[PDB]
């Protein structure tokens, strides 16, 4: 029994692979005066937060899948520790941490090069 | 060579709606606990770095007289200022009437009021300007509030300010705001230094008529906008280069004494005046307003009207619209202002005097709105407050004249054009990312 | 790095390379009488957002951006080569010739679609 | 509009070509408050819904296919017998109480359906 | 759900969620009281005797 | 005369609404999660390691 | 109804007024409708004939 927010502070590599055990409840969004207005701005915020996220998703690789992978370089401006470090004595909390400041970059390189795609995609035919 | 159809996500097509705006504020009220009218603590914080994009290869309208998003800046100032006043003291049981001596531009009304206990008479007495009384007699001095008749007077609520900060308006993801800044903007027309914003600046939400104050200056030389200069009842906004500056005050020192009406509610109001008594003026410098009005006229005399203009005061009659609207520190000025306009330009006194009396029950938003009267508590001590003046509001008059050119009038008397000096360079479109194209393409499958 | 709305008047090729560009600030943006105006102009953004996700959910598009259809484009409405409209006119201009033709369009492209699905249900 | 709620009383095989013009209409002062209630209720009801059809299959589509085995304890009638002579109106009436059940069944070898290709990859 | 190998930093007194909590009973209780009976005109004189 | 006849507007407390204080959850929407430090003896402010979501 | 007369405004209060008649101008008669004959026990008659299942 895993559970919401199971090994958070485990393993890295021993996380990545229990995903869906906590994807499901970002997901399913069925059902199964003061605080009148407090539910109605609060229930307009379960569905900005979940579809906020899968806007980014769509676009990059991930269509109803929940690790896609891209084409962009991993360029070493940013933190480039090996595969024994990152992998096996640290955690996921710790590495959002480290790459904060390269979020926003790393994420506007990977919309560029999958137009790249598309239109190789569509070229191609 | 046949052709398929594909579609595009993420294609830039504007054909301009209506839609509601943000408010933003650049969050820099330190002053706690202060809540003034607008809700700017009532307002997102922390846009910083307004990262402005520059489009080039592309046309298109702008319009300000057609513009539909100052009809929301005009709806949101009647129902901000609306809301402000419902949740403190009404003063309604004040329609009495007073027994005043003169003491004048001030009186010493008097008159006898019921306390919060019933059946109670207690002699308090209060302190009235002309503008805020008038009689119903032949000589008798009695004295009754001025909008006593088919309305409702209600008190400003005392620890909430009027000061005029700036907001800033946003529309919502999705929907663009484009702005034009080529120079000497006809108004009407297409432009070429198009800017795509993520939102717009700061719009300075004060009210005045007359003149328009804390405006931003223009960018290259005195521009001056209309719809057509040929008709009579059109408005003309100007604006200018050099900022006309005024340092005036208004030295009326005195106290304020709280009389009880009544069941929590209280009746604020000024009481035993301290100092030699003055009235309010503003003083406006000359050589710089003269010196002004040369660069004025220096394209007023351009392919819009040919020569032999003369300046003229307001056309008279209704005072709440002929004299020039003033607001700071709390209090509402209406102000003689004939003498910046008393010259003739055809081809010794340091600074202008402009004499102004104090209106404390104003009725400007009741005829547009019918929300309520107001009445302005009185504010301590001797408050100063100096501005910029950057535009000014020019109405010609109808008429018939064979010789000259007819007169210009400044009582533009309107409260839609206070905001279309600021807002006349900018547009809302809604962005829809879909569109089709052919090209050579099967879709294997 | 154009930003938000950049090559929007600019060549059509070069228009084709920054379609995402125009996707991720679309809805993402900074987040009583302020409050209203608040809430009812931010929802306005998610449903006007959902009210064009359908239609390249349901036509040939699950979540990509550049999705083939089978339309065979009938030569009713504008027949401009593949030379003209791809090297001298923008996005705006285009719309501009094929407005009123969308009605049509758009019901012609969720068309040959469940004749597709179909095809592909038939054949396991 | 056209054909809003359109060919229901038909042949069950007849709602091949009718999916789109239906699926393509699921979203279209206390006054106000009332009002924009009824709008953030539609955001709820569909995309309440999508989120359920990006679970399983259709992520992006209107027909997607499952390998759940469909047992007989409930009713045993054929493909001629369900896509001819029926509506889907009483289709519908036949396994209203047994859907729920159901719904849980496709999740099942579903996740581990995802874990194939995390192990494959 | 537990955790293991966790550490957090946490705070009490500068917590928004009670700064939240302080709201809404100064909102239930005020909304609770308008849409029924008031009594302003009771602050009169009361010749009371003791009983 | 009443206490209250001072800066208040007295108002009565409505017959037919109760004052019975029956216990309320409050709780975080979806994509929101609430952190307990259900630990013996907690400080008040520093860490805290049986952190239970 | 003829009720042709001038309304006045009584000074109730403070910005508040009072519509009532005071002034009825010619003369004073009740208020009749006219519902036709010949046609409403027509009606009545069709009424009737469907209720005689
Ligand atoms: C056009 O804009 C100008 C801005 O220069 C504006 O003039 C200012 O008006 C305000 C209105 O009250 C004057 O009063 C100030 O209000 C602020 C509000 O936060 C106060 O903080 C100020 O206090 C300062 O000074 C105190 C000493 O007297 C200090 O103890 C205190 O810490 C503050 O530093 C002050 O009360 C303000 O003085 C003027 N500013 C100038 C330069 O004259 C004008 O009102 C605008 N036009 C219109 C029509 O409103
Ligand atoms: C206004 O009229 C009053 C007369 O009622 C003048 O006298 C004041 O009367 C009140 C009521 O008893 C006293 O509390 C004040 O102390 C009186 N004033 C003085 C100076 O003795 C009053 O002077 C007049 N003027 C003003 C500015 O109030
Ligand atoms: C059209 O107007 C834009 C302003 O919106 C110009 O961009 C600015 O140009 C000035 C030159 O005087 C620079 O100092 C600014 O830095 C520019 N703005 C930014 C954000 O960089 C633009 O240059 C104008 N176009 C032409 C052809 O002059
Ligand atoms: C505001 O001030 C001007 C300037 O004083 C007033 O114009 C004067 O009006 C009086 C009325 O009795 C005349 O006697 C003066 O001759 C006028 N001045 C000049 C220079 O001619 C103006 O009337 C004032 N506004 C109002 C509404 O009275
Ligand atoms: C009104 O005009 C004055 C002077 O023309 C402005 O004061 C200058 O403002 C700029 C930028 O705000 C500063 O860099 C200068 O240092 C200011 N001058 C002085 C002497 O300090 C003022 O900003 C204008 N606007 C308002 C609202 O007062
Ligand atoms: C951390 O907290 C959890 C509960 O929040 C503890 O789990 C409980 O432990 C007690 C033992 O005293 C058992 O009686 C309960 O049955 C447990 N709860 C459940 C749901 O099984 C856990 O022991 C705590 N761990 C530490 C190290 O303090
Ligand atoms: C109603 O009664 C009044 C008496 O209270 C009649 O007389 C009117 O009295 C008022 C008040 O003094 C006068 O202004 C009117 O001029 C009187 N009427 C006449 C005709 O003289 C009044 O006539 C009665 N009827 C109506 C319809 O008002
Ligand atoms: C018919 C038409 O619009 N033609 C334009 C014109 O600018 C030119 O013929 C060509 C290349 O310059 O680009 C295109
Ligand atoms: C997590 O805690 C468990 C508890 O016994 C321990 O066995 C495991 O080694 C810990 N893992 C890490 C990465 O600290
Ligand atoms: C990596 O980042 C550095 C830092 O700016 C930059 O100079 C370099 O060009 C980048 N290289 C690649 C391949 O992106
Ligand atoms: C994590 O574990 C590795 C391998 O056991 C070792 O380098 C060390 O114990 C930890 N790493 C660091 C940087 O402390
Ligand atoms: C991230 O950027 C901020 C800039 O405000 C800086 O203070 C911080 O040290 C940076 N993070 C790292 C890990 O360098
Ligand atoms: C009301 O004030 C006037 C002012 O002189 C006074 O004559 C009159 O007696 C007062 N009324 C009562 C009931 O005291
Ligand atoms: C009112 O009476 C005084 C006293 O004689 C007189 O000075 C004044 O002119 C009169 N006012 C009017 C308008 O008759
Ligand atoms: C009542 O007040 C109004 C103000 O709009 C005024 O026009 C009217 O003359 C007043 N009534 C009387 C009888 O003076
Ligand atoms: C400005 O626009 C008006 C109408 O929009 C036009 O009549 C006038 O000629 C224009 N002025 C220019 C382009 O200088
Ligand atoms: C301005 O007025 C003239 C005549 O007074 C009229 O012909 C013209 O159409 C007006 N301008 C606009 C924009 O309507
Ligand atoms: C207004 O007052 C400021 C503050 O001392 C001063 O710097 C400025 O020169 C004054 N301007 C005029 C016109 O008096
Ligand atoms: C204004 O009046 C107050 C109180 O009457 C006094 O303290 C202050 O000194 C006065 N201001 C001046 C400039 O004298
Ligand atoms: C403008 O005003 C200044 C004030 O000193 C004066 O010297 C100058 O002659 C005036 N110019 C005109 C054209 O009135
Ligand atoms: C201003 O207009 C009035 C209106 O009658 C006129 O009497 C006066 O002479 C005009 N002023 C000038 C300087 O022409
Ligand atoms: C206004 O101008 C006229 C011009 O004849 C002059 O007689 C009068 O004194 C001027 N008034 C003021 C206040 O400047
Ligand atoms: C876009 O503008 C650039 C500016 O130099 C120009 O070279 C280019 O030809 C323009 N393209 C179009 C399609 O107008
Ligand atoms: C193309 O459209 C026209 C008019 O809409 C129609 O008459 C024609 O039959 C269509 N051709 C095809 C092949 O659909
Ligand atoms: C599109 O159809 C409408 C319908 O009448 C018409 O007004 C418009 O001119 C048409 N657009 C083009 C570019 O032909
Ligand atoms: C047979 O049908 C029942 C439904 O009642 C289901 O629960 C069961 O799993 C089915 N058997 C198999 C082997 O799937
Ligand atoms: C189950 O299937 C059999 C034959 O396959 C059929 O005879 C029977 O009627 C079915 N059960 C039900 C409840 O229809
Ligand atoms: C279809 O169902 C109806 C309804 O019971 C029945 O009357 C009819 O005979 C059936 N036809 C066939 C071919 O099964
Ligand atoms: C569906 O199943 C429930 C089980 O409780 C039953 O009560 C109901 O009658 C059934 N409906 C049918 C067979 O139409
Ligand atoms: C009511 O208010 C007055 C003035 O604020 C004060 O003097 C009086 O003491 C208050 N009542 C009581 C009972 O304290
Ligand atoms: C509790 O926390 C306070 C400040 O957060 C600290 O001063 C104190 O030493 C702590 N007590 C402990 C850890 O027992
Ligand atoms: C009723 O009285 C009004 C009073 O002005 C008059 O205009 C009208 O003609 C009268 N009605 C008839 C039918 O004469
Ligand atoms: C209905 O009333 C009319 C009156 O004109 C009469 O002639 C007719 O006979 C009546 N019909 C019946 C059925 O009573």
């Amino acid at each position: 029994f895993l559970g919401f927010l199971g090994a958070a502070g485990s393993t890295m590599g021993a996380a990545s692979m229990t995903l869906t055990v906590q994807a499901r409840l970002l997901l399913s969004g069925i059902v199964q005066t003061v605080w009148g207005i407090k539910q109605l701005q609060a229930r307009v915020l379960a569905v900005e937060r979940y579809l906020g996220d899968q806007q980014l998703l769509g676009i990059w690789g991930c269509s109803g899948k929940l690790i896609c992978t891209t084409a962009v370089p991993w360029n070493a401006s940013w933190s480039n520790k090996s595969l024994d470090r990152i992998w096996n004595n640290m955690t996921w909390m710790e590495w959002e941490r480290e790459i904060d400041n390269y979020t926003s970059e790393i994420y506007t390189l990977i919309e560029e090069s999958q137009n790249q795609q598309e239109k190789n995609e569509q070229e191609l035919l | 060579e046949k052709l398929w159809v594909t579609v595009y996500y993420g294609v830039p097509v504007w054909k301009e709606a209506t839609t509601t705006l943000f408010c933003a504020s650049d969050a820099k009220a330190y002053d706690t606990e202060v809540h003034n009218v607008w809700a700017t603590h009532a307002c997102v914080p922390t846009d910083p770095n307004p990262q402005e994009v520059v489009l080039e290869n592309v046309t298109e309208h702008f319009n300000m007289w057609k513009n539909n998003m100052v009809e929301q800046m005009q709806e949101d100032i009647i129902s901000l200022w609306c809301q402000s006043l419902k949740p403190c003291v009404k003063l309604t049981p004040l329609c009495v009437t007073l027994n005043c001596k003169d003491v004048g531009e001030i009186k010493n009304c008097s008159f006898n009021i019921t306390t919060s206990i019933r059946d109670k008479v207690q002699k308090e007495y209060a302190l009235f300007y002309k503008l805020d009384v008038v009689p119903i007699d032949n000589n008798n001095t009695s004295y009754r509030l001025i909008s006593c008749n088919t309305s409702v007077i209600t008190q400003a609520c005392p620890k909430i300010s009027f000061e005029p900060i700036p907001i800033h308006y946003c529309a919502p993801a999705g929907f663009a705001i484009l702005k034009c800044n080529d120079k000497t903007f006809n108004g009407t027309g297409p432009c070429k230094n198009v800017s795509t914003v993520q939102c717009t600046h700061g719009i300075r939400p004060v009210v005045s008529t007359q003149l328009l104050l804390n405006g931003s200056l223009a960018e290259e030389e005195v521009v001056i906008r209309s719809d057509n200069f040929t008709n009579n009842a059109k408005t003309i906004i100007v604006q200018l280069k050099e900022s006309v500056e005024i340092n005036c005050t208004r030295p009326n020192n005195n106290t304020r004494k709280s009389i009880h009406i009544g069941p929590g509610r209280a009746f604020y109001t000024t009481g035993e005046i301290i100092g030699d008594i003055r009235q309010a003026h503003c003083n406006i410098s000359r050589a710089k307003w003269n010196d002004t009005l040369k660069q004025i006229v220096i394209k007023l005399r351009e392919q819009f009207e040919n020569k032999t203009i003369v300046f003229n005061h307001s056309s008279g009659g209704d005072p709440e619209i002929v004299m020039h609207s003033f607001n700071c520190g709390g209090e509402f000025f209406y102000c003689n202002s004939t003498q910046l306009f008393n010259s003739t330009w055809n081809n010794e006194g340091n600074t202008i005097t402009l004499p102004c009396r104090i209106k404390q029950i104003i009725n400007m938003w009741q005829e547009v709105g019918g929300c309520g009267a107001m009445y302005a508590p009185p504010i301590r001590g001797q408050i100063r407050c100096s501005s910029n003046i950057t535009g000014l509001l020019l109405t010609r008059d109808g008429g018939i004249n064979e010789n000259g050119t007819e007169i210009f009038r400044p009582g533009g008397g309107d409260m839609r054009d206070n905001w279309r000096s600021e807002l006349y360079k900018y547009k809302v479109v809604k962005i829809e990312p879909l569109g089709v194209a052919p090209t050579k393409a099967k879709r294997r499958v």
